[PDB]
């Protein structure tokens, strides 16, 4: 009876150890489940791969047995088309940068668009700032620039 | 030694466990280090200009 | 085994490519929260009446 | 006659299993990592990688933290220089200390 | 035999316990070391000392 | 006991690595309160007015 006793013992201590470890691991998870609800779902994220991967839009959560199904929507860029750019933009001895995108040209005309898509617009002085002169920024080139 | 292996058979089923859980954990390794390295889907290479 | 296909982007210091388009995509992400609950009885298991 | 500890170890049923991923195929990735975060930005990591001057990146990134780009269009080289010069502390420092 | 097979026995099963605690720290090591090629190589990140 | 301590001796190394493991602790926890309280590299006051 001693020596089963012993046996049962150590099976059920080895049981348990293994339960513990487990209940670890299932809990390590369980927090990361409850951090990506409260930032996916509850709100909009900015980091990379987090919620799904590409620019992150919404998400929805779904019941499971034992756990939870996130659907992450999600933003992908599609179609690209090569253009030539610039880092500023030299008119009447100023220096213009733009305030929120890229210079870009289809071959003979400058244009401003966003970045993550092509909405081409006409280079003025509302959507560009000026700074310093043209002899300092390394790729600047010649163009006119629209004053209303 | 073939008695010792007789002796070690009315144990029961220790030496399975202890086999799957190193199994377990060097499956996980390789898990591991597949999911921090690949995250790429292509491998991209530097233009010879540099 | 084969880590992916190969790639060369076309870079240049005066060059830059502009999505004109997009898809949106759902994907799926599975993660356990909890395991089934046990309670073990020693005298029972062990000894059994 | 000098017995190795590997060879006891291997000989007494203790077995150490190769990894699936040699350290050339790392060094393959870490590479692609490098080649894609130098010629197109954050933008391999969200889609189809798309190029884009190493100067005009870092004048995103700098916009990213708040300052306006034009502190970089005006100061791009004192900008490589201390980049370069921190690059080759790193390595003298890790060529140098051993823990 | 049966002494020696108990002795032996404890110990491994000491060593696979000891293995599986090392293999959860590295695993949690792993996941770290993966969030952090997700945020600092592949974007910008905006947390602090991250 | 001086005949205990020579039973005990003959168990092999089971001592030293429970006196490793808890030592292992013990500096980890010390890490622990160094990484979360200490990240402050000078010691900043408040000036006396309120
Ligand atoms: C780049 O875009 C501009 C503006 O869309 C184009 O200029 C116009 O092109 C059309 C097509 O013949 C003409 O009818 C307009 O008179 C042009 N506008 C001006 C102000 O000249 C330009 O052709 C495009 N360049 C290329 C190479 O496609
Ligand atoms: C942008 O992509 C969408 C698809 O994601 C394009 O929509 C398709 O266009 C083709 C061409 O006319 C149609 O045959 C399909 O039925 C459209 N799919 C839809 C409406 O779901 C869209 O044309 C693209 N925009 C461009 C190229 O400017
Ligand atoms: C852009 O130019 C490169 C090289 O000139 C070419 O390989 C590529 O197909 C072009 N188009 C796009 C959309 O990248
Ligand atoms: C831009 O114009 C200025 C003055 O008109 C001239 O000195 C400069 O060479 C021009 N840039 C280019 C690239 O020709
Ligand atoms: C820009 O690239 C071209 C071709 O790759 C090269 O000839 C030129 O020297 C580069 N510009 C500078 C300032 O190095």
């Amino acid at each position: 009876i001693d020596r089963l006793i012993t046996g049962r013992l150590q099976s059920l201590q080895t049981y348990v150890t293994q339960q513990l470890i487990r209940a670890a691991e299932i809990r390590a998870s369980a927090n990361l489940a409850a951090t990506k609800m409260s930032e996916c779902v509850l709100g909009q994220s900015k980091r990379v791969d987090f919620c799904g991967k590409g620019y992150h839009l919404m998400s929805f959560p779904q019941s499971a047995p034992h756990g939870v199904v996130f659907l992450h929507v999600t933003y992908v860029p599609a179609q690209e088309k090569n253009f030539t750019t610039a880092p500023a933009i030299c008119h009447d001895g100023k220096a213009h940068f733009p305030r929120e995108g890229v210079f870009v040209s289809n071959g003979t005309h400058w244009f401003v668009t966003q970045r993550n898509f092509y909405e081409p617009q006409i280079i003025t002085t509302d959507n560009t700032f000026v700074s310093g002169n043209c002899d300092v920024v390394i790729g600047i080139v010649n163009n006119t620039v629209y004053d209303p | 030694s073939t008695e010792c292996s007789n002796l070690l058979l009315q144990y029961g089923s220790f030496c399975t466990q202890l086999k799957r859980a190193l199994t377990g954990i060097a499956v996980e390794q390789d898990k591991n280090t597949q999911e921090v390295f690949a995250q790429v889907k292509q491998i991209y290479k530097t233009p010879p200009i540099k | 085994m084969s880590l992916g296909a190969e790639n060369s982007v076309a870079y240049s210091n005066n060059s830059i490519a502009i999505p004109t388009n997009f898809t949106i995509s759902v994907t799926t992400e599975i993660l356990p929260v909890s395991m089934t609950k046990t309670s073990v009885d020693c005298t029972m298991y062990i000894c059994g009446d | 006659a000098a017995r190795d500890l590997i060879c006891a170890q291997k000989f007494n049923g203790l077995t150490v299993l190769p990894p699936l991923l040699t350290d050339e195929m790392i060094a393959q990735y870490t590479s692609a990592l490098l080649a894609g975060t130098i010629t197109s930005g954050w933008t391999f990591g969200a889609g189809a990688a798309l190029q884009i001057p190493f100067a005009m990146q870092m004048a995103y990134r700098f916009n990213g933290i708040g300052v306006t780009q034009n502190v970089l269009y005006e100061n791009q080289k004192l900008i490589a220089n201390q980049f370069n010069s921190a690059i080759g502390k790193i390595q003298d420092s890790l060529s140098s200390t051993a823990s």
